[PDB]
């Protein structure tokens, strides 16, 4: 399965993930391809953040969904 | 209940922009650009302290300046930024504690009366492109002391000359204490070099102008860590070097240095400030994690804000909002929460600092 995670300067990653896959495993996935901490990863989708332990299929996210990246801002 | 002051070297640099923007040459940055959009007067017809006033309006309640902005039109601009960083705000506050973060407070059994001098340090941290204060006191990567002295001068000296004037009008002194401003998230790669470039232009600034600051008495320079412990004699003045790490028992922030009291002194506080946030910064989250955030939960900023009466938790160390705002609004009820449904901006009197050494109206210093 393929899924599409697009940053807020509108480059598109793409990611090769199974329906059960966690968003915390998303989230290491975009650290292998891109080099973000995942603790600096915020994922958005259906106008949610969402939560590290669920599942890609607890949000309804198939094929092709796109989620949003946007890094956390820290002082 | 506040009072914004510049150099007269931040107002050349305010009038430059304004014509700028008045011949098309430059454009805001968004943020400016939405509080030009709130009301309705043009560049041209509106006075150089309107023009200044809605600049400093664009201010967020709370903004991370090290790391949140990109210094391009979709914040602040470069220029917006350069005049941003040299404006500071003074209030009368009540004080609650002795400023000290985390659990370590100590509450004044009877809260003292005193002011805050909110300055931002120099900005030589970012999380995208270069500063403006890194383009000012950068060479080729290299901390330049004098460049650094005339910034910190720009930016301490009006608040000097009015606390100055305070002083001899309620027939005291001044005591002021100042923090390790610019040495904490401000100092991006230079955190292991930065401290004594800042001791050296504090002291500087007091020695170039010790002729205007006669009132002045005692200034307590706390950067915490990585200084010596030492007292200068700068003319009059008695300047003390105590980091509250090296130095047992060092007096807080928040209170009366040694050998002042509120019969003989006002009492003065320097806060590091923020390029584009109100003072306070994190705390109107409700965070209470740097030298901004701490004092201002520590103190009624708030309520001299906001003009609300809050209620200090002795508890917390907290100066919370009004009781019947946390019931009502329980859940999105913290100070950024209270200006969001009040509609409050900040927004007050500017004077500016002229060549003489005297502060005046926007207007008048522009026209000498
Ligand atoms: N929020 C900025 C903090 C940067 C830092 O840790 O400087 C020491």
């Amino acid at each position: 399965m393929q899924i599409f995670v697009k940053t807020l300067t509108g480059k598109t990653i793409t990611l090769e993930v199974e329906p059960s896959d966690t968003i915390e495993n998303v989230k290491a996935k975009i650290q292998d391809k891109e080099g973000i901490p995942p603790d600096q990863q915020r994922l958005i989708f259906a106008g949610k953040q969402l939560e590290d332990g669920r599942t890609l299929s607890d949000y309804n996210i198939q094929k092709e969904s796109t989620l949003h990246l946007v890094l956390r801002l820290r002082g | 209940a506040y009072q914004l002051l510049l150099s007269k070297e931040t107002l050349n640099k305010i009038l430059q922009y304004k014509q700028n923007l008045e011949k098309g040459l430059a454009t805001p940055g968004k943020f400016f650009l939405e509080e030009l959009s709130k009301q309705e007067k043009s560049i041209s017809e509106m006075d150089i302290t309107t023009f200044t006033q809605l600049l400093i309006q664009s201010k967020k309640p709370q903004v991370f300046a090290e790391s949140q902005v990109y210094h391009d039109g979709t914040d602040w601009t470069l220029e917006e930024e350069s005049i941003l960083g040299d404006v500071s705000v003074n209030m009368p506050v009540t004080m609650y504690n002795d400023g000290g973060h985390g659990s370590s407070f100590k509450n004044h059994p009877k809260p003292i009366s005193g002011y805050l001098a909110y300055v931002p340090g120099a900005l030589l941290a970012s999380g995208s492109g270069p500063t403006s204060d890194m383009k000012e006191v950068l060479d080729n990567g290299k901390l330049n002391q004098d460049k650094l002295n005339a910034l910190y001068e720009r930016r301490l000296l009006p608040q000097l000359i009015h606390f100055n004037e305070l002083a001899r009008q309620n027939e005291k002194q001044a005591a002021i204490t100042i923090p390790g401003i610019g040495t904490g998230c401000f100092s991006g790669a230079y955190y292991d070099v930065i401290k004594p470039y800042v001791r050296n232009a504090l002291i500087h600034i007091l020695e170039k102008h010790k002729d205007s600051l006669p009132y002045i008495d005692i200034i307590h320079y706390d950067p915490y860590m990585g200084d010596e412990p030492a007292e200068k004699k700068i003319g009059h003045m008695s300047f003390r070097v105590s980091p509250s790490g090296v130095v047992r028992g060092t007096t807080g922030q928040l209170d009366y240095p040694l050998g002042s009291n509120p019969d003989t002194h006002i009492l003065v506080s320097i806060v590091a400030w923020d390029h584009f946030s109100w003072p306070g910064n994190d705390y109107w989250g409700g965070a209470r994690q740097t030298d901004d955030g701490v004092k201002a939960a520590s103190t009624d900023t708030m309520g001299q804000v906001t003009g609300a009466t809050g209620v200090y938790d002795k508890k917390w160390g907290r100066y919370m909002p009004p009781e019947s705002f946390t019931k009502d609004r329980k859940g999105m009820s913290d100070w950024g929460d209270y200006v969001r449904e009040n509609g409050i901006v900040f927004n007050g009197p500017v004077l500016a600092l002229d060549k003489s050494g005297k502060l005046d109206t926007l207007e008048n210093v522009a026209s000498r």
